[PDB]
């Protein structure tokens, strides 16, 4: 609920910050720089979806929850601006492989049971071409 | 100057109950509660009412009120988060038992409390446009509180409606402009199974209900170039007094300017119902020129403002139709025992 | 075993907090207390974190990692250790045995709390009493401590009027903190005749439930030399510990702690200093009754007569003889952010023995350049004391 | 001035089910059906999409082919039977998802399959009043089909959003005008506490399709001067095949005029997203100058009527986001198990 | 700086402990280590105990306090570590450095796990790895470490053949472990056939959730000579932490864990020793690449070359002219107990060391007297290293 | 929900534990004596339910689940063989006091959820 409500903006549309000191892009937005620290000047920067599959993991027996989708892919995907994210992929698991183009896709990611909140978030999913 | 109220309407019924009533079988102290949400009674309807039939008195008596043949209503809209039906529409029934039928537009509207000022920009913008002649526009409620919580002291039921024309002779109020500010917030929500919400607690106050309510009423002062001096009445958002008090102290409006507009507290919450029946009873009160500020809020985050001003015809019509205030102190009140009977809350 | 001392304190400010994110907190902590410290993040030596909630409130466990990474230190040493709700204390604790032993120059300790990120944070604090004999059978936390005040009352005859007059200074001295969660005054009546959480307690003898964060930048006596000037270096004389019975209804004397006792008379004999020296001291007063047991179980009063002398004066700026306790707040009006409670009360000392601007409207007139703090875990069943000193 | 669409975009989830797939499990014939509802398979939503992600996706590609910031979208509609909250607003989570927040209105619109369409009205009106720039009009649905039901074979997944504009250079289509009949009509409903629709049968033909659809047709084109021989494409309400087709032809529209439209047989019903998406379809083929007669329906008693031209910037935004009949062909068939796994229709 | 030895060691079994209540086990592991140590319980000035779980599963915090109650310790001082996985070297680090500051002469450092008593602990081991981030996504604790495996496959070429011989040798050692969770042997054939958990990982790549509980007995290396015979004294010779960022998405290297590297290195500059000194690991093989990396990561191999050395063998106690790892099941075959593992993997070089009864079948050949431990906490965010050797 | 099985028999039949190197009652039951620890032994003992109000107090706003409770005694009681246990007292709020005679009662004490397992044992109700 609350801790869905502060991270809206990067998960829905990939939100991210950029060090001018270093010309950096940070994903998830940071509010203090690793590098250069209190030196380090923060801007607010809007990352394209797209990346690609840096590894991934197909997972068979997950929490009771994600029942419908098992097995699934779980990834890390190293977006085009250099951050990389932990996401499923929305692909058969004979698809993935290390260095498929993917791009970020608007999903139901979980639900706080039957009563509670539900939320959104960033899929990957692989591109036509 | 364009756009304008020719007509508004409202419906309270008629049985009431106690903070005592309910406080006593929950083990609470009435008096904490009703200081603590500065609310001392809310409305009850029967069990032969519903979110349709309070849309439908409302809508008959701004008809008395705008003194127009409903055959010249080209859109109803109905705001509530208690449509009788999940897929019929409660609009349709509206428009049927008015007359207004065939030759209109109409829809069922879902946004938290905010749904019935929601259409009120609709209308606004189809009579505007030319679209349509005239538009209705209804904010109505059966609340239902959950047993034990502390909604049950204020969820309740009530609704008003507003019809939006373009002709100077038939306005008794004048739209000077709108203003809205949306989020996306889980402050508070209900699932399609669930038929009691679920609520965030302390986050729905500051970061939900002040942030949006505040922002809308200082976005709409920016878009008309205005202070809080410039208005002669106000209605905010009234989940409780408490809220409704803090909002408009926090932008400088004194009791005098908002006395009219809260009804909370013998009424109760009507939540679509609660703003549009604040701003009739400030038009029953409210004399030629007279500028008004209303503040609407809705959970999922939203709020809708306006800027309203008072024309020459307003005290022709006031009596057209029962009051605000009339049908608020028309009442019979009722045990929890009957409460929960009529409410349905028995299994 | 080398001496340690303060050279820097930071805060953020305690309350509702829905904005600053769980990071702001601790980046605001950590960053104000290295500006104070005057020290550059790569002097930090290591890190140790207290947290009382940690994965119940936000479902995350292993957060002494994820501060480390977000404050970019990586890859500096960061330990998270816990105690309920003296946490704070603890890690402080720890982090002065690491710079007594040498392996550790320079430490920080820091303290950070998110509550208001829960829907319901009671089912988090009665947490800290036993689950399976306790909380089991609806022993509320508040509960517990009205058991304890109604137990006082019984044998030693404290008032409800006596007891609620701990809140009204608590209040009065809460308007002088910038810091402070609640910024107001009230009367006896209000505190009295507030909404009943737990017989006798009402909702004005209760701490909030806040989020917050706070840090110390504990240094060893010669370097911290380097470091500052002598007069804003405060050094610690004792950092003790002790434990008690998890459950009240296991302890032999419900009226007293004796993780208290244990505690501060073990600091008070390293320190070779009786209670009579101590200027200023920062209480756990989570409850109103906690605060009273305290002054007694510290040995600024016999058991049983602190309730009769907190009535007509005493623990004020006002009065001049006596000692003043909770100059801030307190955790009843500064705010009670669990995790960082502990670090807060010694940070305050800080203030006040260094005669900062920060406590300028709340300062205390300090003779002998003594104040200790008492933090405790749950209803007693951890109590960290620590004593400190403007001179070595 | 003029009002227009200045933007459109689509989409429908990749899974599909062949009618030969539900026949099988319940002892039917899937000719016969295939025959009768003139439907041979339908969308399937996965099981971590729903009406608000549809209409994100549908909102987003709407964006591209307007070439606007997002930041000018004074409204956001979402017209749907479906969705995720039955009190927190869809719109407002695509609203936060396309980033036209905070400065905006928004509102969840219900009135059956026809709520789509409700709104594409309301963002005619309030950019023609002058009281927003742009506004969104969102039709998505996921629909449910009871398990031994016939409604099983038709009701799928989709969506379809539409950006308003009064700026003649970005407007890609014009407004002529607008129509809607509305009555009281019990054909299908569904009370809040079920999550399975009930309908009338045989009532919900001739008496209220029927009805509603060509009275709205012929009161559009009474409206602009028009008949079937002005008008190069049409789409109608397609619940099955079958009505679509005998109201085009009850018209006097041939083959060429409303094959377009028409989706059903390989799309399904996508409720609020059926005419949208349809007329989506139509402007991926139009040619500069084409008129256009959308005329939709909702069970409740509802239909609205659109009379669209077509201008020359069309060309230049089709590519700039997928098709419809693209979406429509990218897909994955799953047997019946998976089916009732995904959509949850296991207990 | 006072010198720091180990004069006892008691361990729980390890897995499925239905019989055993949870304070069943912190006494069985604790009086056990205080016969070994032979040491009365007055004896202790203080306890340090780490535990990840923290009643996740129980509900319960202030674990600490309860323990000290339930032991009868009362009023010595108990803390609570925590970082995951790596809870209990670094309570043993926290006890290291109160013995080597000389507030305290004997410590116990402790680490206890219940994980049976919850139907699925999936959700309480995720909580390790950053919620927000990889949790909230789906990302499964052996996804985690299955995308660390393939990325080092991708890498360096490593085939799921070479990882599978990882765990017959674990498997193998477990059969002359009494305290072993799993004491059966198994073929390449039966790990790789196993039912997969995640790909490329399958059952039999992965440790198991399990209960249990360690304790070690520190004290100070002079005071040490008192209770125990010179030759059954261990010394430590340093106890190192560092830090990594806690998701593995944030990593610059995944096939390797950085705070491992540093903190391996400052352990081997102050003991002044080089890897090829040391006869004897203990190393976080959760999930068998774990082991891979970490022998990489202490210096026995270059980067990449694991696979060779595993499927050779040279790791194997039978194998002379090598370090022999993980002598004792491990994590994959001992069991995995989230607390109390960090002490058992340092309780295991004790025995070694000493040559002690214990691991008589296991007993590796100790050439310079040295041996090191990896404890590791989430996917490698928190990494704590102990180095002992037999001469002070 | 392992947890509620293993003290069922404490819970239940209010089962503890007595010291025979001590001869003092000890309760719940102790794995390790306080006083003697590993020089004390420990034999299974039936307590009577009959014990006194040590203290009190009045819960007047707890979680949601004890709704229906609002408001409830909370207390610790003294047992005759001297241990002190917290539990809740069933009587009217004005008519508690310090040292009132109880005597345990078998009840529903809570559940987990509608769906969850439901956890008995002891609530004190005042004699005659
Ligand atoms: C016990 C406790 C939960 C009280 O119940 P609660 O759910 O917090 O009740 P509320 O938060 O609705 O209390 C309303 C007011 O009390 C105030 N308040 C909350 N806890 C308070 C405390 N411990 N002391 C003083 N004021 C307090 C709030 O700031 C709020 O202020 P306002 O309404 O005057 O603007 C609370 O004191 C706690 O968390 N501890
Ligand atoms: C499958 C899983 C859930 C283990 O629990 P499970 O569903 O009951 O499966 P099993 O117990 O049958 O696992 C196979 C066997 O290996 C044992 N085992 C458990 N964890 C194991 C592990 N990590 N590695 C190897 N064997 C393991 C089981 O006890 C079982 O033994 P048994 O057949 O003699 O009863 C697994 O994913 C896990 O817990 N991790
Ligand atoms: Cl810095
Ligand atoms: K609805
Ligand atoms: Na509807
Ligand atoms: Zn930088
Ligand atoms: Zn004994």
């Amino acid at each position: 609920v609350v801790r869905s409500w502060r991270h809206m903006k990067e998960r829905y549309n990939l939100i991210g910050t950029r060090c001018k000191t270093c010309g950096k892009v940070y994903f998830p937005s940071r509010t203090v720089c690793p590098d250069c620290r209190r030196k380090g000047e923060l801007e607010e920067f809007q990352l394209s979806g797209k990346g690609k599959i840096y590894t991934y993991s197909i997972v068979y027996a997950p929490p009771k929850e994600f029942n419908k989708l098992t097995p699934y892919v779980i990834a890390i995907v190293e977006l085009e601006e250099g951050p990389k994210v932990t996401a499923q992929v929305d692909c058969d698991i004979n698809k993935i492989s290390i260095g498929i183009p993917v791009e970020a896709a608007f999903r139901r990611i979980k639900e706080d049971g039957k009563d509670g909140i539900i939320s959104y978030g960033y899929k990957f999913v692989p591109i036509t071409e | 100057k364009d756009i304008g109220i020719v007509g508004y309407g409202s419906y309270i019924p008629k049985y009431r109950i106690k903070v005592e009533e309910i406080a006593k079988v929950w083990g609470k102290d009435p008096e904490a509660i009703k200081k603590g949400l500065v609310v001392n009674e809310k409305s009850v309807p029967s069990p032969d009412e519903d979110t349709a039939t309070i849309a439908v008195e409302a809508a008959r008596n701004a008809v008395k009120r705008a003194g127009i043949n409903a055959e010249k209503i080209g859109a109803v809209y109905v705001g509530s988060e208690s449509h009788p039906y999940a897929v019929k529409p409660t609009s349709a029934t509206v428009a049927e038992a008015i007359g207004a039928t065939p030759d209109l537009t109409a829809a069922d509207l879902e946004f938290a409390c905010k749904a019935g000022t929601a259409g009120i920009q609709m209308c606004m913008g189809l009579v505007g446009s030319g679209l349509i002649e005239y538009g209705m526009a209804i904010g109505a409620d059966t609340a239902q509180g959950a047993p034990g919580d502390a909604l049950e002291y204020t969820a309740s039921a009530g609704g008003a409606a507003y019809i939006i024309g373009n002709k100077k002779d038939e306005m008794i109020a004048v739209f000077n402009g709108t203003y809205s500010y949306t989020t996306d917030t889980p402050d508070f929500w209900r699932r399609e199974g669930q038929s009691y919400p679920k609520h965030g607690g302390r986050f729905t106050g500051e970061p939900a209900y002040f942030k949006h309510v505040l922002n809308a009423a200082k976005g709409i002062m920016e878009k008309m170039g205005t202070t809080v001096k410039d208005y002669d009445y106000c209605v905010f958002h009234q989940p409780n007094g408490k809220f409704y008090i803090k909002a408009a102290k926090s932008l400088g409006f004194t009791n005098e300017q908002y006395k009219y507009g809260l009804l909370t507290p013998y009424l109760g919450n009507t939540y679509s119902g609660a703003v549009p029946l604040g701003l009739s009873n400030i038009l029953d009160h409210a004399e030629e020129g007279a500028r008004i500020l209303a503040v609407s809020y809705g959970s999922g985050a939203g709020s809708d403002a306006f800027d309203i001003t008072v024309t020459e015809r307003i005290k022709e019509v006031v009596d057209k139709a029962p009051k605000t205030l009339d049908l608020l102190n028309r009442k019979k009140y009722i045990d929890y025992a009957v409460y929960v009977k009529y409410r349905g809350k028995i299994k | 075993m080398r001496d340690v001392a303060i050279i820097g304190y930071g805060q953020t400010k305690f309350g509702e907090l829905w904005e600053d994110s769980f990071r702001d907190l601790i980046v605001e902590a950590g960053v104000k207390a290295i500006k104070d410290a005057n020290v550059d993040g790569g002097d930090i030596d290591a890190m140790y974190i207290g947290n009382m909630s940690g994965g119940l409130f936000v479902g995350q466990e292993h957060i002494a990692s994820l501060i480390a990474d977000h404050a970019g230190l990586n890859p500096v040493p960061c330990t998270r250790v816990e105690a309920a709700c003296a946490s704070g204390s603890l890690a402080l604790r720890s982090a002065v045995l690491s710079v007594a032993s040498g392996h550790h120059d320079v430490v920080l300790a820091g303290g950070v709390e998110k509550m208001t990120d829960v829907e319901d944070a009671t089912a988090a604090i009665a947490s800290a009493s036993d689950q399976e004999w306790e909380a089991f059978f609806g022993a509320t936390f508040p509960s517990l401590y009205a058991m304890m005040a109604r137990r006082y009352m019984y044998q030693y005859g404290l008032t409800i009027e006596e007891l609620s007059m701990w809140s009204v200074i608590a209040h009065e001295n809460a308007t002088k903190n910038k810091y402070a969660q609640f910024g107001f005054k009230t009367t006896l009546e209000q505190v009295m005749n507030a909404s009943p959480v737990a017989d006798p307690l009402t909702l004005m003898h209760c701490s909030p439930v806040s989020d917050g964060a706070s840090a110390l930048i504990v240094c060893d006596a010669d370097k911290a030399e380097e470091f500052a000037p002598k007069d804003e270096i405060i050094y610690i004389k004792a950092s003790t510990q002790a434990s008690d019975t998890i459950a009240l209804h296991d302890r032999e004397d419900m009226t007293t702690l004796n993780a208290a006792k244990v505690a501060s008379e073990k600091a008070y004999k390293l320190a070779k200093i009786a209670p009579e020296k101590i200027d200023v001291a920062e209480v756990h007063d989570c409850f109103a009754i906690n605060g009273l047991i305290l002054v007694e179980d510290l040995g600024f009063c016999k058991k049983g007569d602190a309730g009769k002398v907190i009535d007509e004066g005493k623990i004020r700026i006002d009065y001049d003889d006596f000692v003043t306790v909770n100059p801030s707040g307190g955790l009843k009006a500064a705010g009670h952010a669990l995790g960082a409670t502990g670090i807060r009360q010694v940070g305050e000392l800080y203030w006040q023995l260094k005669q900062d601007k920060e406590c300028k409207d709340r300062q205390a007139t300090i003779k002998n350049g003594y104040g200790i703090a008492a933090n405790v875990g749950g209803t007693g069943g951890t109590v960290c004391v620590h004593l400190l000193s403007d001179k070595r």
